[PDB]
């Protein structure tokens, strides 16, 4: 994926490794070295206008 | 079966008329939408995305 990692309250039991939001598009993630949660946010993004 | 309403008989003949001895200010409230959610999307970045 892309986006802008960062540290996170959410509490994962102990088999699962991905987090999803309502619409399937997963939003956080289980480090496999340091079993820490970090939540995923997407890169800012918009339309340029003049 | 469903009924339509009760069933009335007005009390019609040719010189009979009812008039109102009083009356009730009535409140009503009607609502009405005005606008969407002023959603744009990226047709590039939901199509392929990075
Ligand atoms: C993967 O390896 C790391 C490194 O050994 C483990 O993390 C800790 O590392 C420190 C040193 O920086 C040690 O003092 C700790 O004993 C290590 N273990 C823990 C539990 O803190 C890490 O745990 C390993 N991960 C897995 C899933 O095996």
């Amino acid at each position: 994926g892309t986006g802008v990692l960062t540290e996170s309250n959410k509490k994962f039991l102990p088999f699962q490794q991905f987090g999803r939001d309502i619409d399937d598009t997963t939003d956080a993630v289980r480090d496999p070295q340091t079993l820490e949660i970090l939540d995923i946010t997407p890169c800012s993004f918009g339309g340029v206008s003049v | 079966t469903m009924s339509l309403g009760a069933e009335n008989s007005v009390a019609y003949s040719n010189n009979s008329i009812a008039i109102p001895i009083n009356f009730t200010i009535s409140v009503t409230t009607e609502i009405l939408p005005v606008s969407m959610t002023k959603t744009s999307v990226d047709c590039t970045m939901y199509i392929c995305g990075d």
